[PDB]
């Protein structure tokens, strides 16, 4: 099986 | 070198209980090792942990899209990879192995620390007793607690002080998830 | 709980450092090689049992380094504490002289995630056969970390893991020497 990443999201600028 | 430094860290934790009936899903941002800004699988938005994390929280909150991502994380990421490690991490299963070794407290006077080493093992969990002529002995045991090696196995020292008399004895006994009758290593005076 | 899995990821200016990984009920699965942009498991046999596409690591660290330019903005350029590490030196078994074994030296409860690291033995720089961990997480954010010496162990040689960090005044050595 293939592990799923988290993805991070940008702040707020 | 003494430059500043400045450093942005950001974990998601998956909390598993009862195998995967019950989960927990913990998105954390963090700078400088103050964690500001969070997202709580049991809230369900983002929540400010320092005012530094609030227009964060409100931006993010404002962000249909990126919620919904958040809140089918417990399915589509931590069950999805609790799944995909479970034979080599969940059902990983490593015996102890067990040694005893007299030791000293006072290097001047004679033996009277019975060290049982029981190390390599997997998972952490362990428990370890002495015996004395087939009776427990609670008192005057002290150890290294739970060691980890870092490489997924772990160690421990539980040793007894003691004062060996002839034709003694002794028993250490340890009880771990990969066996299901306790291992005992015997040794005499 | 039962289990928990972490991923963990950082991005570490003026170094321009980023690490990304996964953690297991606090071991590593895996990390990505940032240089090589490739999965790297913590035991070769894991990758025979599972994969991991690098790319996503990779564009995690990128929001990390832009997340790390606004919050350091944020907060008017405040620079991290240093705290140093806790050291211990110790071997993966009981030490029978002439039977190989493993030095072990745990670096731990420290912050920034960046520390130089020397195995001596009888006062020598030995790198053969070393090897170490990425850095790992903690429940309190600071970082734990492994290094390795296999050796054989004799009468004659003493060692030490030397352990050089901001927070730190000198070098920290922490012995180790045949048990008598
Ligand atoms: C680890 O060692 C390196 C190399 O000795 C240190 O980096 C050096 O820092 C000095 C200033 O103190 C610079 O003049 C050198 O150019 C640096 N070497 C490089 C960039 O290769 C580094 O500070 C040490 N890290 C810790 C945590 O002590
Ligand atoms: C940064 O400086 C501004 C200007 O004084 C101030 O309003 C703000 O509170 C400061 N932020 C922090 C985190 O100290």
């Amino acid at each position: 099986g293939v592990y799923a990443t988290r993805s991070s999201a940008v702040r707020l600028r | 070198d003494t430059r500043p430094r400045f450093l942005e860290y950001s974990t998601s934790e998956c909390h598993f209980f009862n195998g995967t009936e019950r989960v927990r899903f913990l998105e954390r941002y963090f700078h400088n090792q103050e964690e500001n800004v969070r997202f709580d699988s049991d809230v369900g938005e983002y929540r400010a942990v320092t005012e530094l994390g609030r227009p964060d929280a409100e931006y993010w909150n404002s962000q249909k899209d990126l919620l919904e991502q958040r809140r089918a994380a417990v399915d589509t990421y931590c069950r999805h990879n609790y799944g995909v490690g479970e034979s080599f991490t969940v059902q990983r299963r490593v015996h102890p192995k067990v040694t005893v070794y007299p030791s000293k407290t006072q290097p001047l006077q004679h033996h009277n620390l019975l060290v049982c080493s029981v190390s390599g093992f997997y998972p952490g969990s362990i428990e370890v007793r002495w015996f004395r002529n087939g009776q427990e002995e609670k008192t005057g045991v002290v150890s290294t607690g739970l060691i980890h090696n870092g490489d997924w196995t772990f160690q421990t020292l539980v040793m007894l002080e003691t004062v060996p008399r002839s034709g003694e004895v002794y028993t250490c006994q340890v009880e771990h998830p990969s066996v299901t009758s306790p291992l005992t290593v015997e040794w005499r005076a | 709980e039962e289990h928990v899995i972490i991923q963990a990821e950082f991005y570490l200016n003026p170094d321009q450092s980023g690490e990304f990984m996964f953690d297991f009920d606090g071991d590593e699965i895996f990390h990505v090689d940032m240089a090589k942009k490739e999965t790297v498991w913590r035991l070769e046999e894991f990758g025979r049992f599972a994969s991991f596409e690098a790319q996503g690591a990779l564009a995690n660290i990128a929001v990390d380094k832009a997340n790390l330019e606004i919050m350091t903005k944020r907060s008017n350029y405040t620079p991290i504490t240093n705290v140093p590490p806790e050291v211990t030196v110790l071997t993966n078994s009981p030490v029978e002289l002439r039977e190989p074994n493993v030095l072990i030296c745990f670096i731990d409860k420290f912050t920034p995630p960046v520390v130089n690291v020397t195995w001596l033995r009888n006062g020598k720089p030995v790198t053969t056969g070393v090897s170490e961990t990425v850095f790992l997480p903690r429940e309190d954010h600071l970082f734990r970390k492994f290094h390795y010496l296999p050796f054989l162990p004799s009468t004659e040689d003493v060692y030490d893991c030397r352990v050089e960090h901001w927070g730190l005044d000198e070098p920290l050595l922490k012995h180790w020497e045949f048990d008598t």
